[PDB]
DNA sequence: TTTCGGGGGGGCCGGGGGG
DNA sequence: CCCCCCGGCCCCCCCGGC
DNA sequence: TTAGGGGGGGGGA
DNA sequence: CCCCCCCCCCTTT
């Protein structure tokens, strides 16, 4: 009949309050928005898309069936656009491509592939609702045949979460190639056993005598780890966050159980069932730096007998440490839409709720890709209203909306954006937002800012002021917030100056140069050169103490007066006689009660063109190994007695 | 006199899901879960004094009747809440055998849960997973961030919006008639701008002025309730002359018995809020508040460096 | 990173009581 | 005379704005 | 408007 | 089948 190509070529092309359309009149389409449209919002204006069943998709490529460009389109938008050559329409092309496709079908094969997938995905629901009604029939069956001839919970009665949680490994959606892995890396680990678990095989899991899965919330790890022990025939022993698990309790509590035989495995008797699989669930839970615990389960984690699945939320923690390089990780993503539409279509048909297929992945942005939020959302609006589409999607997703505190880098990157420093953007992102942006991490996020002020092309310059100027600008705001930091942290905890030291160090500096960031985000690189300070100033303070009794100076002077005479008389005799001058240097080195170890911090705090690290190594190993012999073959005096 | 009049606030607390006014939809629902049971996993979020315990008790008493007694474990901050009781109480009473109508479970309340450690919560998640076939947890807060992401995973999301003047207006109406209390409008209408959307202290301000003055009028009210000194600040702030603001500082602020900190930080927080005004513009007021209040946090808290802030934000508005 | 102060949780030590 | 229960220090870890 | 770069996984000439 | 689309997630004490 009508193919989207020839609307497309009606509606008026651009070169480089709305008609109600007929239902998935839009289908097949990928559309991709950019600029800003006129009356239409970016949110609007995506959900005005969903409704008609079009794919919105965040960049531009090959595949982009139109795009809607409006004012203000990014440059990286219009040199793909016009690189990929693909049509732009406006929004008056918009209203006529919604009023001008009303078949919702009979164009190219895209259309035809989307209808098949959408039939597919119904069919798959009706199927899976078909099985759950056999099982409830069985059950039924089951129950009234005992009762003719203890309470029983009814189904009725339980959480939506437990009633259509995954019986087996397929029902779990998403992360296939994790659980997958988990699988092997379980089946495998009697081989690993025989072999020591010292080859590895093509995965690289027969070294590792413990697995560490982790993810976000409500994504299926603790009921993938069940299914996988319960599957190879295991039996189980878990551990969470509402037992103790201190270093105290582990080493007489799970401790005995890394090479103990199970009584029920005994008493249940496949060749595996007698040995545990000790899954320690919330692993993150556990508080303390060395009481806690974390520390023991590592070391546990290298000497267990029977397998061992750690599960946690938070894999970069820094309680999380100790697991660097000992178990194997696997990671869960969040799942995506088309995993578990079939789920979420299922649910709703059996549950008797009309559930829009259109809206599905509005829900899954709402949750952030939990699925037990997801199943929750369901079952407190499905109470009330047994319909859920376009209509009340808006106020749906708004009301659950989950907050979820911004990690350092997202923090860094939204403050430094343009937009929200805008007329229009100051409106809708406002002052206390950004200050609560920064109160999400309020102890990186002014380093943060500090580390990325300097990488970014500004929008927000006032005419007349360069790039420079407004450098210098935040530059001496970020100083007198370092002032205020600096006064919050004194014996009088002036913590009530926190928001204060929001507006210095964060907003207003990235106010003065918010814009698009040029380049890559760095993190603050303060912590580091801090640490190495504090490294060069004890090991300076060690050599000062050791030469305190011939040298009339501080540490400081030592460092800049010293020091280089010290060099010249150390480090200049080797390269000039070669190894007739070791007897000098060690003189030297004894007059000044110097040690070997204070020889190598000395010629290591020089810089610029006095580095000795490449004179050092150009030395030939013959000297090197004279002088160490000659130190180790002679006795030394000693400056500082330590009793 | 050593009797005692019971406040109105606990007299006209309401004992049933229709007697609470605002969040008409989330009552609603509230209502749906009584009639039916299987109430979920709940977290109920909103600004102080618009009825999140009145409601929580409510939906508890119409789900339980007679059993509310042994099948509801309260605990707030006022009690033992640590990673112990958790660990101990709450899975005892979780585990406990009760037999209830077939569409019942039993019901723990954490009210102020935004208080609660993140041990205790930790320590929750499997509690509530593992015993969810007989018990359900209800949380009440004021600020939902507090509560760590694996229990609002857990949990369904219900945000109680501020009350508008209509609802409190009804409510205050109910009562007055339920009183017999002597009024005018506009003394209804100055309790309801001082109010703001408190109902708790709207009722605690019509009692008052009721006991220390009978009827119920302009005069009376703002006698009894002091007028806001935030809006003395804003309008301080938004004066056109330094004349004007050094006028209302002296006579508003400082010769009431207000303190330097307290105007200084009501002056940040306002210009914070002041959306009428240029961000930037709002970003150097708050510079130079910043400035003074942590010449006052050092101790020089005197009129004379207030004049001058203001001085200098009339400068920069310039 | 961290200059007080508060809160919480876990580990021993030791007084008292019981057998 | 010896073992166990249970109160109290001692220490260590973690916020600190709204 | 997408900071750069790497990993996972559905679609397909 | 390699290539592409599309998204998510890691940089990080
Ligand atoms: N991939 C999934 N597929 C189907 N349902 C899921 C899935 N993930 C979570 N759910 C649902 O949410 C419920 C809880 O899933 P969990 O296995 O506990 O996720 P989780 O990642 O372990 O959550 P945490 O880490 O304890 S907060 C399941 O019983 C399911 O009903
Ligand atoms: N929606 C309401 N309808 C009628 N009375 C209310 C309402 N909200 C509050 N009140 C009255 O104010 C009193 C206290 O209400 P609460 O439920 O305790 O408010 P709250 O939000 O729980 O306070 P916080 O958050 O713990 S400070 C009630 O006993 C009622 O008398
Ligand atoms: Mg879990
Ligand atoms: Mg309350």
């Amino acid at each position: 009949n009508i193919t989207a190509q020839d609307v497309l070529d009606k509606i008026p092309s651009l070169d480089l309050s709305f008609p109600e359309g007929k239902p998935n009149c839009l289908l097949g389409l990928t559309i991709v928005f950019t600029g800003v449209l006129p009356t239409l919002e970016r949110g609007a204006s995506e959900a005005l898309a969903k409704r008609y069943g079009a794919r919105v998709t965040k960049s531009i490529s090959s595949k982009t069936s139109v795009v809607v460009l409006g004012d203000e389109a990014g440059p990286k938008k219009l040199e793909k656009i016009k690189q990929l050559k693909i049509k732009a329409i406006d929004e008056e092309g918009f209203k006529q491509l919604i009023a001008g496709m009303p078949a919702e079908g009979g164009d190219g094969e895209a259309a035809e592939k989307a209808r098949r997938k959408l039939e597919e995905q119904h069919n798959i629901a009706t199927k899976e609702a078909e099985l759950l009604v056999k099982k409830e029939e069985e059950r039924s069956k089951k129950l009234a045949a005992t009762r003719v001839s203890d309470n029983v919970v009814r189904e009725e009665d339980k959480l939506w979460t437990v009633k259509y949680a995954p019986t087996n490994l397929q029902q779990v959606c998403g992360n296939k190639g994790s659980v997958m892995k988990l699988k092997n890396w379980l089946a495998n680990w009697e081989n690993s056993k025989k072999n020591s678990f010292k080859h590895a095989g093509k995965d690289g899991s027969g070294v590792f005598r413990a697995a560490m899965l982790y993810g976000p919330p409500g994504i299926g790890k603790t009921t993938a780890a069940h299914l996988v022990a319960q599957e190879l025939g295991y039996d189980i022993l878990e551990q969470n966050a509402s037992d103790v698990r201190s270093k105290t309790l582990l080493n007489a509590g799970v401790k005995n159980a890394l090479d103990n035989m199970s009584v029920v495995g005994y008493f249940k008797h496949n060749l595996n069932g007698k040995h545990f699989v000790i899954i320690m669930d919330e692993v993150d839970g556990m508080s303390g730096g060395d009481r806690g615990g974390v520390g023991q389960l590592a070391q546990f984690c290298r000497k267990t007998s029977t397998p061992l699945i750690l599960i946690c939320n938070e894999r970069n923690l820094p309680k999380m440490r100790p697991f660097d390089r000992v178990c194997l990780d696997i990671q869960f993503r969040r799942p995506d839409a088309n995993s578990i539409k079939s789920r979420l279509m299922t649910i709703a048909i059996r549950e008797k709720f009309k559930l829009d297929p259109n809206v599905i992945d509005r829900l899954i942005q709402t949750t952030r890709g939990d699925i037990r939020q997801v199943i929750n959302l369901l079952s407190t609006i499905s109470t009330t209203t047994k319909t859920i589409n376009h209509e009340n999607i808006n106020e749906i997703s708004k009301a659950w909306e989950k907050n979820i505190a911004l990690k350092p880098f997202d923090i860094a990157h939204k403050m430094l954006d343009g937009q929200i420093y805008s007329d229009i953007g100051s409106r809708n992102f406002t002052l206390n937002d950004k200050i609560a942006l920064y109160f999400d991490d309020f102890d990186f996020t002014p380093l943060m800012i500090q580390e990325n002020y300097l990488s970014t092309r500004p929008s927000v310059l006032k005419p007349g002021q360069s790039h420079l100027e407004a450098v210098a600008e935040a530059a001496n705001c970020i100083s007198l917030g370092d002032i205020v930091e600096k006064k919050i942290r004194s014996s009088e905890q002036l913590w009530s100056l926190l928001p204060l030291h929001a507006v210095l160090s964060s907003v207003y500096p990235a106010s003065k140069v918010a814009g698009h960031m040029a380049g890559r985000i760095n993190f603050t690189a303060w912590l580091g050169q801090n640490s190495k300070s504090a490294k060069y100033y004890r090991l300076l303070q060690e050599i000062h103490y050791h030469t305190r009794l011939g040298t009339s100076t501080d540490k400081i002077g030592l460092r800049l007066d010293y020091l280089p005479t010290f060099r010249k008389r150390l480090l200049d005799p080797f390269l000039k006689q070669g190894a007739d001058a070791i007897s000098s240097v060690i003189e030297v080195m004894d007059d000044y009660y110097l040690t070997k170890e204070d020889w190598d911090s000395i010629m290591e705090f020089f810089v610029g063109p006095d580095v000795t690290t490449a004179i050092i190594k150009k030395i030939p190993a013959t000297v090197k190994s004279g002088f160490t012999r000659k130190y180790n073959s002679m006795t030394h005096p000693v400056a500082i007695y330590r009793t | 006199t050593l009797s005692l009049q019971l406040p109105w606030v606990e007299k006209y607390r309401p004992q049933v899901l229709s007697d609470i006014v605002g969040n008409k939809e989330t009552i609603d629902r509230l209502q749906q879960i009584a009639k039916d049971g299987n109430m979920p996993h709940m977290i109920i979020s909103g600004m102080p004094g618009i009825g999140k315990t009145t409601s929580v008790h409510c939906l508890a008493h119409e789900l339980l009747g007679r059993s509310y007694a042994d099948g509801v474990l309260e605990l707030n901050a006022s009690d033992d809440r640590g990673i112990d009781v958790v660990r101990n109480q709450i899975k005892h009473f979780a585990q406990k055998k009760l037999h209830l109508p077939p569409g019942k479970h039993k019901i723990v309340i954490l009210d102020e849960a935004d208080s609660m450690t993140a041990g205790a919560q930790q320590a929750l998640r499997r509690t509530m997973e593992l015993y969810s076939n007989s018990t359900r947890f209800a949380f009440a807060c004021n600020q939902s961030n507090k509560i760590i992401e694996p229990l609002q995973s857990r949990c369904a999301i219900l945000r109680y919006s501020k009350l508008s003047d209509e609802d409190v207006l009804k409510r205050l109406l109910q009562i007055i008639k339920l009183e017999d209390v002597k009024y005018t409008n506009d003394g209804l209408e100055a309790i309801i701008f001082t109010a703001e959307g408190d109902m708790r202290q709207a009722i605690n301000n019509l009692q008052s002025t009721v006991a220390g003055h009978g009827l119920v009028n302009a005069d009376n009210v703002f006698k009894i309730v002091d007028s806001p000194h935030p809006l003395i600040v804003k309008k301080m702030l938004l004066a056109s002359n330094l004349e004007d603001s050094i006028q209302i500082l002296r006579t508003d602020l400082w010769k009431k018995g207000y303190s330097s900190i307290d105007i200084v930080t009501t002056s940040f927080r306002v210009t914070k809020n002041l959306a009428q005004v240029k961000e930037s513009v709002r970003l150097e007021m708050i510079k130079e508040i910043g400035l003074t209040h942590m010449r006052i946090l050092e101790g020089v808290g005197t009129y004379l460096q207030l004049a001058s802030m203001l001085a200098k934000i009339h400068k920069l508005n310039n």
